[PDB]
């Protein structure tokens, strides 16, 4: 059922939009790029929470 | 005629009777809907109508509240209260009292208390409703018939307006439907409007499974209610267990082990298929939920920060108790399997499958016995089970610990292969393939390769059902058996490869199979294709007379299909055709990447002729165009300069795929050709230039052309400059312009699409400023005169750079260009060079980032734009 | 030329490592549920930041 076309099929629905299409090989790209954007992304925010939790938790009675 | 009589006007001796109601209903609705809606309100309210003239009044008051479609219906909700205030003050009492009047047709009702309120609650509204329907199953004196649909309603509630807008008073609702399901509970139709309710509401409940409090109580109901012998609640009631397991994993240590466990298992077992399905889906969720917990785990450990959640790992906890259970189900299998029709028997295979992935190398050892066992039993039903069981966990453990097992398998796989059962041929075919896109290496062995391609090469002829996987098993092995012959591959493709001895005969049979009665059937057809393709793609310099009479056969069908196309029939007969079509395109490039200069040029005019023709020809669909530009590029790059004499003859498509941009695709593939077109022709191109860089030009203007064209087309002007070189100059000036435009773009980078647009803009600018410092550099070492008017240029490109070089956002391709940019400027102009990035030390970091880097242009880029710098360093 | 749509090399490098071993459709499999993973956490850190900072990140005259 699901062939290697299926999943980078749901691949293009996860990355770029629901059926409008780029073609394979332009999936995996950005594929790749989006994973390495989220990790970063998160990482920032991760830190920035930390920060508005430090800085914030002595603001307390 | 009336209103209980047309509605009931559609059970009736008479198909133009039959909408004798969809007129004068509908061409009276728009008139005076409100006057149309309200006066059914008062025959749904009408005991004394009959079951087919209320039914039909609530669709009537239902559609015209409500559609399946994310538009259509938040729609009809706002001109349900745009409607006379006053108009709905009645409908709202009207209808919300027609609850419990029949045995079992105001059930409308119910779903007409939902749409309404799925519009008027949303806008605070209707503050008289949910205090009803609740107090309607809290109040111990109401009916089955009641209750029953009251419960239903506030079911439909859940299913269809927004969780949001309802987060809010969810005790009540939980108590109502906590409540319907007491063991107490008389009629189970009753407890069973109200299972299905819960099911609909585990999403807004939240709140409540947090507190350990109201959720062992909600987590009690919902077992006990799996008890009771009314199977349609049993199952609505594993239904709950398989949503909660998916949303509160977290709270699932408790009743694991007393509990679910021991009602899921038996549910497993039961005879009964609406049940096991539910009972191998709880255990597939908890396979899901395990897995993304050891993600979690793995990126909580470099993160030094606790997991958010962990795993209890119970899949890999009841191995023991879940492998004979469904090994045992793929038994039940059902010889009258070609079925769009699921069953035990599959889900089990699948869940198997998900197992194996989640325990990996844990699963084997509880598998193989049941293996070893039944791949002898007399039962087909058994080998097949053993085949399956075998295949299916190919995927997970360690493939050093597989592939001798796969190895001692082979043989009897072969033999298999002749099983008098097609579902055991089927079952093993799969195996087949499994083994040989996941582990190559034990396939392509040396010791079974020869028996295992004969039993191949005849499973072609099989059933659909068996070729199909025959096929895509031969597309893995033809890019193991390539990959393989790596080391025996010198000057940049392999001399031969283990398919050699077979690979004529290999890819003839394919053609015949490609050739199938039934192609239609299980894909044969397209699954022939994608495999001749691959065996194509992927083959040895050896057997290229073997990819020439492939090519003929290629273009004689591509031919006869062209003058089979005026016999079109059912609109089936078109996309099939469609279909056929591309499949050979597609075919067509294949081939062609594969021959020499010299056969390219004889294929020439045919394939020319055919493609031109089916362009010019089928200048009515679309799809095809995008198709046969593909083929003329592969074309192009193979055919290079002598591809000039089609030009002329091409040119006008070339065009149309350019300007039309209705269809992006195209015009990208058409873009993509240009360039295409740049490095096969060069200066040649000369004579349409004009055209084209206005036509373009145009395009980066106009805005109706979608964002992800343009990129493409300023990457394209450097491709343009590179092989007009010196005759750039004409364009130089604007192209410049545009590039420092775009370079300067900006977007909010919170709108993800919008960094890989911003960086797809920045690499494809770079690229062009690239293309045209090395066009007018020209080469022969002297450094063309013509390079000093981007002089002024270099100061706000070794700028742009910077931007970048400080953004984070970005991309190791844009790092690579950029790196590039930089050194073929060292090269033209090179002091102006040095000092400018010198008083940009960001450049710098950037430079060494493009050497930390693992991408390889990367990589070399950033090296060699160093080395040109620090040349220019002891210039002085 | 030998790896641009079959230099899945790349993608798997992320989500597993250059490191160990796989095939192709048990790496879009990977890539799949790893950027699901990602998108979550993302949306849970952010609504967490949310929170930081439309509380006790202000208002104390």
């Amino acid at each position: 059922r699901s062939s290697i076309n299926d999943k980078i099929i749901e691949l293009k629905d996860l990355v770029m939009g629901t059926d409008a299409k780029m073609h394979k090989s332009g999936v995996l790209r950005k594929a790749i790029d989006y994973i390495k954007y989220l990790q970063q992304v998160n990482h920032k925010l991760r830190q920035e929470n930390m920060v508005l939790k430090l800085a914030n938790q002595k603001n307390k009675l | 005629m009336e209103l209980i009589t047309i509605l009931e006007k559609t059970v009736s001796p008479d198909r133009l009777e039959l909408e004798a109601a969809q007129k004068f209903l509908e061409r009276a609705a728009v008139e005076n809907l409100p006057t149309f809606l309200v006066e059914l309100s008062r025959v749904l309210a009408n005991p004394g109508n009959s079951q087919v003239a209320r039914v039909a009044a609530g669709l009537q008051i239902k559609n015209s509240l409500t559609s399946k479609d994310p538009d259509i219906k938040a729609q009809y909700q706002q001109r349900w209260l745009a409607i006379d205030a006053n108009a709905r003050r009645e409908v709202k009492n009207y209808v919300l009292q027609t609850l419990g009047t029949e045995t079992y047709r105001p059930s409308s009702a119910s779903q007409c208390v939902a749409g309404i309120a799925c519009a008027e609650i949303p806008v605070s509204q209707w503050p008289e409703l949910i205090p009803q329907l609740v107090a309607n199953v809290t109040n111990p004196n109401s009916t089955e018939h009641m209750k029953e649909s009251t419960l239903e309603a506030i079911g439909y509630i859940c299913q269809d307006i927004d969780p949001e807008q309802l987060q809010d008073k969810s005790n009540e609702i939980l108590t109502a439907i906590i409540q319907g399901m007491r063991k107490e509970e008389p009629s189970n139709n009753v407890k069973l409007a109200a299972t299905n309710a819960l099911l609909n509401s585990l999403e807004f409940t939240k709140a409540n499974f947090d507190k350990e409090s109201e959720r062992h109580f909600i987590m009690q109901v919902v077992c006990e209610a799996t008890q009771c012998p009314d199977t349609r609640v049993r199952v609505a009631a594993l239904q709950n267990l398989v949503k909660i397991m998916s949303l509160y994993y977290q709270y699932m240590e408790t009743y694991m082990g007393p509990a679910l466990f021991a009602i899921t298992i038996e549910a497993m077992k039961s005879d009964i298929d609406e049940v096991a399905l539910q009972g191998i889906e709880f255990w597939s969720n908890v396979c899901d939920e395990e897995m993304d917990l050891a993600i979690e785990a793995s990126e909580a450990a470099e993160q030094g920060r606790p997991p958010e959640h962990t795993s209890k790992f119970y899949a890999k906890g009841a191995l023991q108790y879940l492998v004979p259970i469904l090994t045992q189900t793929l038994t039940k299998q059902d010889e009258n399997d070609d079925d769009d029709d699921w069953n035990p028997c599959k889900a089990a295979g699948v869940c198997l499958m998900l197992l194996s992935t989640c325990c990996e190398d844990d699963i084997v050892p509880h598998v193989l016995p049941f293996i070893k066992e039944h791949i002898k039993n007399p039962d087909w039903r058994y080998r097949d089970a053993a085949v399956m069981a075998f295949g299916s966990i190919l995927e997970g453990p360690e493939p050093n610990q597989l592939k001798p097992l796969v190895i001692q398998a082979m043989p009897t796989l072969i033999e298999l292969m002749k099983d008098p059962s097609v579902v055991v041929r089927d079952t093993t075919a799969w195996t087949v393939g499994r083994i040989c896109e996941l582990l190559p290496e034990a396939a392509i062995n040396d010791v079974y390769l020869a028996p295992l391609l004969q039993c191949l090469i005849e499973g072609l002829s099989a059933e659909p059902r068996v070729a199909s996987n025959v096929c895509w098993a031969f597309s893995s092995l033809a890019e193991a058996a390539y990959e393989a012959a790596d080391v025996a591959d010198d000057q940049e493709e392999p001399a031969t490869y283990c398919l050699s001895s077979s690979f004529e005969l290999i890819v003839q049979k394919l053609l015949e199979t490609t050739d199938r009665p039934d192609g239609h059937q299980n894909n044969l057809r397209s699954s022939a294709y994608e495999s001749l393709m691959e065996i194509v793609k992927n083959s040895a310099k050896d057997c290229y007379p073997a990819v020439q009479k492939t090519t003929l056969v290629i273009m004689e069908r591509l031919q006869q299909v062209l003058q089979m196309e005026s016999h079109i029939q059912s609109t089936s007969d078109r996309i099939q055709f469609n279909d056929l079509q591309s499949l050979l395109c597609a075919t067509l490039q294949n081939v062609l990447r594969k021959v020499q200069h010299q056969d390219a040029l004889q294929i020439s005019d045919v394939v020319m002729a055919s493609l031109l023709r089916m362009f010019q020809s089928t200048a009515g669909s679309g799809g095809v165009q995008e198709d046969a530009l593909m083929a003329v590029s592969t074309l192009v790059e193979v055919l290079g300069g002598e591809f000039l004499k089609y030009m002329e003859a091409f040119k006008p498509f070339l065009g149309i795929g350019l300007k039309n941009y209705a269809e992006y695709q195209v015009c990208l593939a058409a873009v993509g050709l240009v360039g295409d077109l740049c490095r096969a022709l060069q200066s040649n191109i000369l004579p349409f230039c004009d055209e084209v860089m206005q036509l373009l030009l145009e395009n980066l203007g106009n805005e109706n052309v979608h964002r992800s064209v343009k990129p493409q087309i300023l990457s394209v002007f450097g491709d343009i400059a590179l092989a007009i070189g010196g005759e750039f100059k004409k364009y130089l000036e604007v192209v410049l312009n545009t590039l420092q435009q775009a370079s300067q773009a900006q977007v909010d980078k919170s709108d993800f699409d919008m960094v890989d647009y911003l960086n797809e803009l920045r690499e494809s600018c770079l690229e062009a400023y690239t293309g045209i410092v090395q066009g007018l550099k020209g080469d022969q070492e002297n450094v063309h005169p013509d390079v000093m008017l981007v002089q002024p240029r270099v100061e706000f490109i070794l700028s742009f750079i910077d931007h970048i070089a400080g953004d984070e956002d970005h991309t190791d391709g844009v790092v690579a260009c950029a790196a590039g940019l930089i050194g073929d400027l060292c090269t033209a102009f090179g002091k102006d060079v040095l000092k400018l990035v010198e008083a940009r030390p960001m450049i710098h970091e950037l430079l060494t980032e493009g050497r930390r880097s693992k991408t390889n242009k990367a990589k070399t880029l950033a090296t060699w734009a160093t080395k040109e710098l620090r040349k220019l360093k002891n210039q002085a």
